[PDB]
């Protein structure tokens, strides 16, 4: 399987 | 790895209360004129033989509290006369050189780019802290930037642009950044001429040694012909940059 | 064995070769 | 600026018996 | 083809720290040379240790159940440095606790 | 040096011509004591093994026939044994 | 059906044996209810080690961690624990500082183990949680819900009563203190050692990251949200001011300093040279060094 | 012959190996950082000077025999780790 | 390009190796331009092998090679994939019975070549129980003391060492608390460079040492690594010159040389006086238990 | 304009590690042995040396004996003779 | 006649009684263990110091040196499996 | 002797547990030779220890013991 | 865990060893299983370390001199 992060951080 | 300033952006701020600003700051003056010195002494201690089996947070940890608290002190001591920039004088010994330079060479070969990241805002913090102390103090200072332009680190700084626009962009910064510092460091030293580096010598450098020669080294800058030996060889692998180049 | 050792019937012949 | 630690006991005592 | 052992031969995998390999490449030193008939015999002012920095006295040495207590402990601190997970494997750790049940879970202490 | 002038009477009583030098006594004296810490470092953990408070013979005799190589650990265990049956047959 | 009992045969295990720890002693009539340990408790204590050494480490699994979370052993039972203990202990102190032998612990070193054994598992229950490759799909499938508990395990250490188990955790590191340099036995200094994870596991827990699943399209209502937060916990409880002001309001910043600045002098440095590191550097990641200095303002 | 009696004489003079005045400023180097006012016993820098030789000179035997191994006469990095961990040593 | 299971000839003045691949390519070698015939046996071995050594090279047609072997691989398949029945040891069992069946096919095919020359070459056999490991060139292998010489027959430099041709057999970096050592032999005459075997385990030496004593060489011990290219050629320049005064005296002999007087008496220590004393053991020895 | 030699690293010289590294038997060697061998003997002296400032910590003085040093090269496993005790 | 004489032994059982009683091997310790430790030190000690002697008489010096241990250690390969880890020196 | 009778394939699995693609047919005889040094030396040592504890029959917390002797620096 | 080689061939080593010591000791299977389990730990390190023996050397078959540089190493003799 694939899986793509996202981040609280980023925003 | 923890979100720190490799993952954030570069518009996030940490927003401080007046007091707890305060006490972070007491905290942190406090650190760095009690102890920053005698953890940076064991850290590195323990690390140069460690180097080896360390995965890379560790080498991302060492890379930001070493950049993060030089830059700190850099700071406090260009807003404030007050603070003295020795405090962090144990930043500049060849140990510290040597282990942030193997961890970024490190990091460059075996195409890690965190630790590629994190040693090049380390590296670039120390070029800012070799500036401040140079700017302070017109010596100790020709030594290390002999010490850390050698080798050919040279060639990684200058491939470390190359590379930069695939990457993100807090890479993309610091490479902003350690480029600037690296023509403001090597711009002073256009008319100066002050450029020898041992460089990798790559065919036949060998030499039939003179023990006539030897002897008179050996009264002239005082050593054992053995340290002279070694002292001979790595004069041959000296040579000179031209920062037109 | 009064002379106390591993082989002291077999040192002499060592010894001698 | 060395911070000896008999007066972090002294100072987590007295912190103790009063707070201030 | 050319058979280099019975046994077998080199499988040609590509070396992966290939900055060593060029690096010994362009940079090696050899022992048998001219050069090794000059290293070892020397003066023998380097021959010495300076007598005004080492002092040599008749001083007070450990009891024998004292070094084997210092032995004690910082073999029990090489092995606790050097060997750790978390903190949690203590002293009197059971030795007894590898007791894992049907379902895979650990037995229970003293039926219900 | 303490165990040295023992060793300068065995080595006079084997044959009195010979005579030992300061640095081979040394790695005798160093051998000797080192294998004493070996036999009573051992037989301290095999008491602990056993869970007995008191110091005897036999574990000596199973911690020399422990460390020393086989051949050589029953001859230990001949005059060690004839030695203590003499000593306590003194008695 | 085996996987689903063996969870709720696990899941009722925890729960007797957190219903084993303690109470809030019901039975005693005071305005606040002091926490009054069970009848063999410590040995509960050990059990917790023992589920969380055989389960989570060899067997590659994290369902004891939620098992515990779930039932709130830590926000009801190590922390009022430990509190109880750094109060007693605060009061005993004040008693014999103005007064040498006279109003003692009846159990002390049986009350200082189990706050030794509620130390050890407040580091060991707030470890960061890496998730590498090659690792086990339960690990995969509770990363995020182990960070969420992780979250409230953080904001229940730094919010109740401003964090009194941070001067319970430096009470237990100046038990080490006390004892001179060449009286302390290597586990003394693997207590201390505790102590700095300890306080780099408080410092260091921060909101998870929201992963998707991109082998399927993204269809047109798209990525509502990122948020990766529990109920109760907001972003102000993690953040960094929340924990200077527990911090400084419990004197951890002068044990630090105290550490750092006789290193060599005092502590047998290799054992917390490199936790307190960490301690500095989870400080300093998210920290600008601009911003620090602001140079009716507001 | 006087080139192969120099030769004789530097077989006399072997076994020299690291330099005892270095070792002896290196050793003190290295006991300033466990602690500052310490002193030392020349018996004490011998036996620490052979340690040191015969553990070198064992690690470059092993060292030759892992590039030995490697079909090759010189060493590595990845020999010399190789030579250093098969010895248990980690 | 590719091995094939061939076949060999004997003729009453040459052997024969005809490739089944290429009829005009082939090898004719004479019987009396054989130095030396070695047979291997197969035990502790994958394959079983003769090696033939000779003192004229023969060309291939490109360069000169100085002596063939003849291999045949005893076992069924050299290396085994990893990943009720029994059949196995009935396996084992056929290969040692068809080990020592190609034994004796290639025993009796050394026979009939030692028989062919009639009396010009003779047969010779190895033993594995006196044989010692260690470097020649560039690999660590199991060498081969023999009656005749001393064979390594495994790897493509294949070395064979005539013990009727060697001088000296210089023992060499032979120090203490080492557990390898370099030996090198010199032959008789200088021409030819010398032969250098490294890292031979110490256990072997004295072993080694009893085989020196068999083969009528002698032996020194050097505890230094000598350059021996300039030796050599030193050698070269004037062999009668150096050898007149002082042929073989400039190494130690085995050394004693010049006496070093460094040793003591002990002083003659008397017995130790003043002890501790003051047992108080309060223990009783009771009856032993055994 | 000259580099000068100081470092501890330099106690350490290239002729000794080649004096060391032919006694130990190798024909030759590469570059970056010399600091891996630095590297070797600091970890080693390091190790030693805690061990045997840990004894004379111990000891109530300010000075090392030689018995200090074989007992804790006895600790390691690598017994030494001949320096009494 | 002290316990030494009584054992028949040179090497001391008295010292190596108390020197057993120093370490804290065990809070007891017998009478016939020490005898039985001094007997196997006279086995070890005169089986090395007869080979190094036996060393010495090989290459006919009447002076017993260090390198005739060290060729005593070589030689023998029990002595190598006894003494195999450690190292000796000052020669 | 059964030493020689030591099955192969649990060899190779030895083998899939050590993470090996391919086995050599002198690496069994070898492995066998080391399996008969090994053996010697903790059954050596397990009957010492029961000569210690005079039993007639060895028991396994022996050969624990003669394993925690067999494990070296 | 797997005990991989037959355990009868075992029980009758142990004979053997017995034998050709004449210790004349019995045995239950506790202390066999013991020494099996031993014995399956020590080969899988010595195969491990043939591992990377062999691939140090770039090769994935691991051969006789990958047992004598594991032996070597290891000091055993």
């Amino acid at each position: 399987f694939k899986s793509r992060a996202l981040n609280h951080v980023k925003k | 790895l923890p979100n720190s300033l490799l993952n954030s952006q570069t518009g996030k701020a940490i927003f401080f209360t007046e007091s707890n600003g305060k006490h972070f700051k007491e905290f942190i003056n406090n650190f760095i004129d009690s102890g920053f010195n005698i953890l940076l002494h064991s850290v590195t201690n323990y690390f140069t033989t460690e180097q080896d089996r360390m995965v890379t947070l560790e080498q991302v940890e060492y890379l930001l509290f070493f950049a993060w608290f030089v830059k700190y002190q850099l700071l406090r001591s260009k807003i404030d006369n007050s603070a003295d920039i020795k405090q962090v004088s144990e930043a500049l010994k060849e140990v510290t050189f040597i282990l942030v330079s193997s961890l970024l060479r490190s990091a460059y070969d075996l195409k890690n780019w965190t630790v590629t990241h994190a040693g090049m805002i380390a590296f670039n913090e120390l070029l800012n802290l070799v500036s401040r102390t140079k700017a302070a103090q017109e010596t100790d200072i020709e030594f290390i930037v002999s010490r850390l332009f050698s080798d050919e680190r040279i060639q990684l700084l200058s491939n470390l642009p190359k590379i930069g626009s695939k990457y993100s962009l807090q890479f993309m910064k610091s490479c902003i950044e350690l480029t600037h510092s690296v023509l403001k460091v090597l711009e002073q030293y256009s008319d100066d001429k002050t450029l020898v580096i041992e460089g990798k010598s790559r065919r036949q450098k060998k030499f039939n040694i003179s023990e006539g020669d030897i002897t008179k080294l050996i009264e002239e800058e005082n050593v054992d012909r053995d340290e002279a030996l070694d002292i001979l060889t790595s004069s041959l692998r000296s040579i000179e940059v031209n920062f037109q180049k | 064995r009064t002379k106390l050792r591993g082989e002291a019937r077999g040192g002499a012949e060592d010894a001698q070769k | 600026k060395f911070f000896s630690k008999e007066s972090f006991l002294a100072d987590f005592d007295d912190s103790s018996s009063n707070e201030d | 083809p050319d058979m280099i052992n019975p046994e077998g031969d080199d499988n040609e995998v590509d070396d992966v720290p290939d900055i060593d390999e060029v690096e010994e490449q362009m940079n090696e030193v050899d022992l048998m040379d001219d050069n090794m008939y000059e290293d070892y015999a020397a003066d023998h002012n380097r021959d010495r240790y300076d007598p005004d920095q080492v002092d040599d006295r008749e001083q007070q040495e450990l009891s024998l159940s004292e070094r084997r207590r210092i032995d004690a402990q910082l073999n029990e601190r090489d092995r606790l440095l050097r060997n750790v997970a978390y903190i949690d494997d203590e002293d009197e750790e059971q030795e007894g606790a590898a007791q894992l049940d049907e379902m895979g879970l650990p037995v229970q202490r003293r039926d219900i | 040096e303490t165990y040295s002038s023992y060793i300068y009477k065995v080595l006079k009583q084997t044959h009195p011509d010979t005579g030992i030098s300061q640095k081979s006594m040394s790695i005798l004296n160093s051998f000797v004591n080192d294998i004493f810490e070996r036999i009573a470092t051992e037989a301290s953990k095999l008491a602990a093994y056993n869970k007995k408070s008191t110091i005897s013979a036999r574990e000596i005799q199973t911690a020399v026939r422990l460390i020393l190589p086989g051949e050589l650990a029953k001859h230990a265990v001949s005059e060690g044994t004839r030695a203590v049956t003499k000593y306590s047959s003194s008695t | 059906n085996a996987a689903d009992f063996s969870l709720t045969v696990l899941r009722a295990r925890i729960a007797l044996l957190a219903t084993a720890i303690g109470g809030p002693d019901y039975t005693s009539q005071i305005d606040p209810p002091p926490y009054k340990l069970g009848d063999d408790c410590l040995a509960c204590l050990k059990d917790l080690k023992r589920w969380f050494k055989l389960v989570d480490d060899q067997q590659k699994r994290w369902d004891v961690a939620m098992a515990v979370a779930e039932y709130r052993i830590l926000t009801d039972d190590l922390l009022p624990i430990l509190i109880d203990w750094e109060n007693k202990c605060s009061l005993a102190a004040k008693l014999a500082k103005n007064n040498p032998d006279h109003e003692e612990f009846r159990n002390k070193a049986y009350y200082d183990k189990i706050a030794l054994n509620c130390l050890q598992l407040l580091v060991l229950m707030t470890w960061p949680l890496i998730v590498t490759e090659q690792s086990s799909s339960n690990q995969i499938t509770l990363y995020g819900e182990l960070k969420k508990h992780q979250l409230v395990y953080k904001k229940t250490i730094l919010s109740m009563e401003s964090g009194k188990v941070l001067r319970a955790a430096i009470r237990l590191a100046l038990d080490v203190i006390k004892i001179d340099r060449l009286s302390r036995t290597p586990r003394d200094n693997m207590v201390l050692k505790l102590v700095l994870n300890f306080f780099r596991n408080v410092i260091a827990i921060e909101p998870g990251e929201f992963t998707i699943n991109t082998k399927k399209s993204m269809p047109k209502k798209g990525i509502t949200s990122i948020d990766t937060l529990p109920p109760n916990v907001s972003m102000d409880d993690i953040s960094l001011n929340t924990v200077i002001s527990s911090f400084h309001k419990n004197k951890v910043f002068g044990f630090l300093l105290t550490l750092t600045s006789s290193l060599s002098k005092e502590f047998d440095q290799d054992f917390i040279n490199i936790p307190l590191l960490e301690i500095m550097f989870y400080f300093t990641k998210d920290v600008n060094q601009e911003l620090l200095f602001p140079r009716t303002s507001a | 012959t006087v080139a192969l009696r120099e030769i004789r004489r530097f077989q006399k003079s072997t076994e020299l190996l690291i330099r005892k005045l270095p070792f002896q400023r290196l050793v003190r180097e290295i006991a300033q950082d466990f602690k500052t006012d310490l002193r030392f016993q020349s018996s004490a820098i011998g036996a620490l000077q052979e340690s040191v030789e015969a553990y070198l000179v064992s690690l470059f035997e092993d060292t030759n025999l892992a590039a030995i191994h490697a079909k090759r006469v010189t060493i590595q990095k990845k020999d010399i780790k190789l030579a250093r961990r098969l010895r248990g040593e980690r | 390009t590719k091995r094939v299971p061939s076949t060999v000839f004997i003729h009453e003045n040459g052997i024969r190796f005809q490739s089944p691949l290429r009829t005009d390519s082939r090898i004719d070698i004479l019987f009396s331009n054989i130095k030396n015939l070695i047979f291997q046996s197969c035990k502790g071995e994958l394959i079983v092998v003769i090696h033939i050594h000779l003192k004229n090279p023969i060309l291939m047609g490109k360069k000169k090679i100085q002596d063939v072997q003849f291999y045949r691989e005893a076992s069924d398949m050299s290396v085994d994939e990893t990943g009720g029945d029994e059949d196995e040891l009935e396996q084992e069992q056929e290969e040692r019975r068809k080990r020592a069946a190609l034994d004796k096919e290639f025993k009796y095919f050394a026979d009939a070549i030692a028989e062919a020359s009639n009396g010009l070459l003779t047969v010779e056999n190895t033993f594995r129980d006196l044989g010692f490991q260690g470097v020649p060139n560039r690999s660590a292998v199991f060498c081969m003391p023999t009656t005749d010489c001393l064979v390594q027959l495994i790897e493509p430099p294949f070395l064979v060492i005539n013990l009727e041709e060697v001088e000296i057999c210089i023992l060499e970096r032979v120090q203490f608390g080492l557990k390898n050592f370099d030996m090198v032999f010199v032959y008789k005459d200088f021409n030819k460079p010398v032969t250098h075997i490294n890292t031979v385990p110490i256990e072997s030496l004295d072993f080694l040492k009893q085989w020196l004593t068999d083969m009528d060489i002698p032996y020194t011990v050097s505890t230094i690594n000598l350059n021996w290219a300039t030796i050599m050629k030193s050698l070269q320049d004037d062999p009668y010159q150096f050898f007149l005064d002082g042929g073989w005296n400039f190494l130690a002999t085995g050394a004693s040389d010049e006496s070093e007087e460094e040793v003591s008496e002990y002083e003659a220590s008397e017995d130790d006086v003043s002890d501790e004393s003051a047992f108080s053991e309060d223990e009783e020895g009771s009856e032993v238990d055994d | 304009h000259r580099k000068i030699l100081r470092d501890n690293i330099q106690g350490i010289t290239k002729p000794a590690i080649r004096r060391l590294a032919r006694r130990g038997g190798v024909k030759r060697i590469s570059g970056l042995i010399y600091e891996e061998v630095r590297a070797v003997l600091k970890s080693f002296l390091e190790s030693v040396i805690r061990d045997s400032v840990t004894y004379t910590e111990h000891a109530k003085r300010k000075t090392v004996t030689s018995l200090d040093v074989v007992y804790a090269l006895k600790r390691q496993g690598r017994t030494l003779y001949g320096f009494g005790g | 006649q002290s316990r030494s004489a009584k054992a028949g032994l040179t090497f001391p059982v008295g010292r190596v009684h108390r020197l057993l009683r120093r370490g804290n091997y065990a809070q007891r310790i017998g009478s016939g263990a020490p005898v039985y430790l001094t007997a196997v030190l006279e086995y070890l000690a005169a089986e090395i110091l007869e080979l190094a002697g036996n060393a010495a008489r090989d290459n006919k010096k009447t002076r017993i040196i260090p390198r005739h241990l060290q060729l005593a250690i070589r030689n023998d390969d029990e002595l190598n499996k006894l003494l195999g880890n450690v190292t000796i020196a000052q020669g």
